[PDB]
RNA sequence: GGUCAGGUCGAGCCCGGGCUCCGUGAGGGGGGAGAAGUCGUAACAAGGUAACCGUAGGGGAACCUACGGCUCGAUCACCUCCU
RNA sequence: AUUCCGGUUGAUCCUGCCGGAGGCCACUGCUAUGGGGGUCCGACUAAGCCAUGCGAGUCAAGGGGGCGUCCCUUCUGGGACGCCACCGGCGGACGGCUCAGUAACACGUCGGUAACCUACCCUCGGGAGGGGGAUAACCCCGGGAAACUGGGGCUAAUCCCCCAUAGGCCUGGGGUACUGGAAGGUCCCCAGGCCGAAAGGGAGCCGUAAGGCCCGCCCGAGGAUGCGGCGGCGGCCGAUUAGGUAGUUGGUGGGGUAACGGCCCACCAAGCCGAAGAUCGGUACGGGCCGUGAGAGCGGGAGCCCGGAGAUGGACACUGAGACACGGGUCCAGGCCCUACGGGGCGCAGCAGGCGCGAAACCUCCGCAAUGCGGGAAACCGCGACGGGGGGACCCCCAGUGCCGUGCCUCUGGCACGGCUUUUCCGGAGUGUAAAAAGCUCCGGGAAUAAGGGCUGGGCAAGGCCGGUGGCAGCCGCCGCGGUAAUACCGGCGGCCCGAGUGGUGGCCACUAUUAUUGGGCCUAAAGCGGCCGUAGCCGGGCCCGUAAGUCCCUGGCGAAAUCCCACGGCUCAACCGUGGG
């Protein structure tokens, strides 16, 4: 390969989007954008499948393009494009709202939110770094970033949760996670579950860095910090198998 | 132009790597060009696959030769003398990043690149 | 494949059963008998298998298992995994298409289906089986009617009168 | 784009050597088969010369002799074991 | 799901080979594969080459027109579609094919580039001010059988450029603030130097033009995606290959690259490598898996998915984030074809199809409709990529070839004869076509109507007789069998097996503890070295103590999907596929 592959095979699709992987041999390839191709849920897919709203893939561009979805306030017109995790997703035509969320079984689900929640997208920002001016800016998995600060040590390292107004691409309402904070885990082996942390403790040198966590049960799991994402003191709900 | 890479050639045991396989244009490597000693500078602007632009030198007459705060000037070179990385080239006036010289008011030593940089620095010594 | 053609195929005491059977249960080909023993040969091989090893492999399997022998009838009540080791391979005889319409008295012996199923008269749920191999489960014995009928369409018709003579029932 | 000086990438052709495989050649050696021909009677009983062996020379051939070993050695082979 | 049999002999026991019985995979004979479902087909040949069709384009909503036509109007005049060439932009590096070479940091997994780039795209921030300018089209015109080519006047654009607004990059000195596991990358000031940003839009809608929806461009940062790079471990055979090496191992400076680097270079040194098998010859894409086997193990790399490699053989650059480029160019070698003989054009180990080869493998089909993708606001265009049917002893699965009375024989059955229902088959109906087909299925008429092949001395004791012939002709996998009452020949008859298959040959795995780890041996069956010595290596009495390397336990990161099992569901059914669990 000398170029990005523009076609994905069905047998190259694979189970954490439930999707027959015998269906024809060609599958959806999102062009690049926020996310990872194997790790998103295809507009495609949202349309067509989930809802039984095209049967046909003119029928679900033709439905997105005269408008169905807005994923993130803003527009959208082909079903190609790499829905993220943690994103928020909007049929504006029928009031429901969703969170790309993980399954134990490590499947996407499209998990439905109030139409409050839309509001609301919580991000745990990706690194933290200078840019000129002397003004730090805050990034993300999906790309999504916001700019303008006045340096210094603010609010955290980079675990983070910000309040964010999607129509407005705007940041408010900035937390620090603790000791005492509430974590959603979503990468690695441990995924769906919310809890409150014990203590953010961990090996102090080489690249392992632990971070540590209970729940409502009470069970102890241990996980990047990297893949501990702060949901806040919860904004969204849980994720269910 | 100047073929790479390069990790073909022998085993450190004695023995033969051979790793079949014609080369990439992203791998290979360019002939060099010679930066010379002139009274003027003679530039030409190419841009290198990657999607980056370098200024490229072929002539040169710079030195812009720093105090020990580093305060500049634009001022005109004359004789490569004393070229460390090979001898040969303090004849033919050819400027290194090693390279040591004669400039218009006093000695000074090249501490730049003046392939990609386009530009050739240095920095007075007491010598 | 659902063909068990043993080590030695053409011994004395394999041949024996194998002819002896073929108005009992219904024969007109070997095959049709090697999917049973192979549906069973399984079926405790992987029952073995977990009773062999500890508890720590995962009782949900052991529990799905265990269930579809209830429901087929094979263990009826049964719970025991040691319970499928024992199976003959005559208690999945007995559950055929042609040996459980016979056994309800609707196929005078399991020989005479072998043109109702084919012309397509003998319904089982809400569909005409085809198929002798077809294994039936408990559930499945409590609608065993009939459709698409032309000799139960007319009764005027002497169909009707070779397949019940008084009412020819249960198995032999 | 012209022509040419200096430097680098650089096939194709030619020349010689190295390595490795395949085809093949008068003539020559043995091998497995064949049916019938030819000589001897060696080995198998002790086969009428007990046999093997290493080494050395010789024989038409099976073979023979010298020396040392060995018996998986003949024999009631009787200092002795064996008798 | 773990099995043995014939054969060394007069008989016996051991040892040991051979043959056969099982699964799987080619090919080959007969017959058949009705009907129906899923897989599949130069797949162990010449990685041989090709006639002919085809796999690569697309925007007029960027753009001023040329032509046909439309709405008009029948004017002035503005609104459309097709067709047409030039710059723009984007795809053409992908998708598709093959696996020759390569035994290696090819590939897998974990690491890791703080050494490196990344356009289209996606995000957030900000910018697009002014000036300059062209060439097709059109008009006119020469030649070549052709390929192909032209010279000029005019002229549009998101056309091509410069400058500024800056930003970028280098370099010297000061210092903080963000990120880190650290090294130290990112901040800012200053000096001197260079390069020196950008472009817009028609009929509509939003804003005043710009701009935006839409399409695209510039700079800063990020993301995604692709490329390159480093390490741990795993990474074939022959020792009738034992010593190998001169950018070769290292140091120092430097060039060049996107970039680390003996990659390349100068200098300086003489190191580096090896018996835990170097080097050399030879063979081989690797992996998920697959085949087999109770396992251990053995065997394999095929459809298919993943990564790399190739595109007549070799060499070479340019444009692009990305090619040294699979239907592009330059050139050399070989070979083909056209030819006014001056001079041109190519590459089916891409797809149909052809031809050669051999033991072996398809229609010059149907469609762009669905799937994916590029461009386009969309409409829609392009697509032998693709979806499907055709053909094909290629594999698998499912199913039918009857049933009853019934005199009498071989009554787990058969045949006569009688009766009944009735797969194909006809007419009709849906399907489906996205227009065919595949014709089944359903309904009405309506038949017992597609069944063959092998074996019959022992191994398979599973299945027996007659006649001819008489150690013949022949049969044979093995042991054998025929020299005249032949179960073995040949023909006939009968029976037994299995069933759309049966049987044969070739190969692989089990049987084979004939590779011994599970699970083999060495007085005499094959096997103890003539004996010692001591090196490498292997192995170590009792008691204690330190380490916790080996060794056991627990948690957590992870070992792609598919393949495999179990469960349930769907298709009449099942194979199969979905889904969940393992």
């Amino acid at each position: 390969r000398k170029g990005p592959k523009r076609h994905l095979k069905r047998l190259a699709a694979p189970t954490s989007w439930y999707i027959e992987r015998k269906a024809y041999k060609w599958a959806v390839r999102p062009r690049p954008g926020p996310h990872n191709m194997r790790t998103s849920i295809p507009l495609l897919y949202i349309v067509r499948d989930y809802l039984g709203y095209a049967k046909t893939a003119r029928e679900a561009r033709k439905i997105l393009n005269e408008g169905k979805f807005l994923v993130d306030g803003r527009v959208r017109k082909d079903y190609k494009f790499p829905v993220g995790i943690m994103d928020v997703v909007s049929i504006p035509e029928t009031g429901e709202h969703y969170r790309v969320l993980p399954n134990r079984i490590g499947k996407l689900i499209l998990h439905p939110i109030s139409e409050d929640e839309a509001f609301i997208k919580p991000l745990r920002i990706r690194n933290k770094r200078m840019i000129k001016g002397a003004r730090v800016q805050l990034n993300f998995h999906d790309g999504t970033n916001h700019i303008v600060s006045i340096a210094e040590k603010d609010n955290y390292f980079t675990s983070y949760t910000v309040l964010m107004k999607v129509p407005e691409r705007e940041i408010l309402e900035v937390l620090p996670f603790e000791k005492g904070a509430y974590v959603f885990v979503t990468q690695g082996k441990n995924v769906a579950r919310k809890g409150r942390i014990v203590e953010i403790k961990r090996f102090p040198m080489g690249w392992p860095d632990v971070v540590t966590i209970e729940d409502e049960e009470g069970e102890l799991f241990d996980t990047l910090k990297e893949y501990a994402f702060v949901v806040g003191t919860d904004k969204p709900k849980i994720s269910l198998p | 132009m100047a073929i790479w890479q390069g990790r073909s050639l022998k085993k450190p045991s004695g023995g033969r790597i051979v790793l079949a396989r014609k080369k990439r244009k992203r791998e290979l490597g360019r002939e060099p060009s010679n930066t010379r000693v002139a009274e003027q500078d003679k530039r030409k602007i190419i841009r290198t696959y990657g999607g980056n632009r370098k200024v490229r030198l072929t002539a040169a007459a710079y030195a812009n030769v720093f105090d020990k705060s580093g305060k500049g000037r634009k001022v005109r070179i004359i004789r490569v003398i004393e070229n460390p990385a090979n001898r040969q080239f303090a004849r033919r006036n050819i400027i290194t990043k090693g390279a040591i010289i004669e400039t218009e008011i006093g000695k000074a030593k090249v501490t730049s690149r003046p392939g990609q940089d386009g530009v050739v620095n240095a920095i007075l010594l007491e010598e | 494949k659902k063909y068990e053609t043993p080590p030695h195929p053409w011994i004395k005491e394999r041949l024996d059963r194998e002819r002896v059977l073929m108005d009992k249960y219904e024969l007109k080909n070997k095959k049709e008998l090697w999917k049973h023993e192979t549906q069973l040969k399984n079926f405790r091989r992987r029952a073995r298998r977990l009773l062999a090893a500890r508890g720590k492999q995962a009782e949900i399997e052991r529990e799905q298992l265990l269930a579809r022998l209830k429901r087929l009838g094979l263990l009826p009540e049964d719970a025991v995994l040691d319970d499928v080791l024992s199976l003959t391979i005559e208690d999945i005889l007995e559950r055929r298409l042609q040996t459980i319409v016979y056994k309800k008295g609707l196929a005078r012996t399991m020989r005479q289906a072998r043109q109702l199923i084919v012309h397509g008269h003998i319904e089982v749920n809400g569909q005409i089986i085809r198929s002798p191999s077809y294994l039936v489960l408990k559930e499945e014995e409590d609608t065993i009617t009939y459709a698409r009928t032309s000799p139960f369409a007319n009764p005027q018709h002497p169909e009707r009168m070779m397949i019940e003579k008084a009412k020819q029932g249960g198995e032999a």
